């Protein structure tokens, strides 16, 4: 079913076009737990996030073919699709670089 | 894309 390739921490963050600012995943503030899930059966992917203290689900998107990711910093990296775009600000660099490199995992399968 | 926060 769904596998779990990766684990960081990060707070999720949506873009608020109209005010131009950043604004917490499901209006929680505080980092959650972010996995990419590959559903084995599917070949699909998709991530997933959880706040760490009350384990509210704040993102559940899928990973499409030819997803650009991008890597703003060393510990901010985005992404979006048509509706929105969604950011997430690591806990560290560590976190940062081993999700991503899930998500070249992901993309790799893919594309 | 956006500018980070």
């Amino acid at each position: 079913s769904e596998q779990s390739i990766c684990q960081a921490r990060a707070a999720v963050m949506v873009y608020d076009d109209a005010n131009k600012k950043w604004v917490p995943a499901g209006g929680s503030t505080g980092f959650s737990r972010v996995h990419i899930y590959h559903h084995t059966g599917n070949n699909t992917f998709r991530v997933v996030g959880r706040k760490i203290q009350d384990h509210q689900v704040v993102i559940n998107c899928a990973i499409p073919k030819g997803l650009k990711y991008n890597q703003a910093t060393q510990t901010f990296h985005q992404w979006r699709d048509a509706r929105q775009v969604y950011g997430l600000n690591f806990g560290s660099k560590e976190d940062a670089n081993v999700f991503a490199s899930a998500m070249m995992h992901a993309l790799e399968v893919l594309n | 894309f956006p500018p980070p926060p």
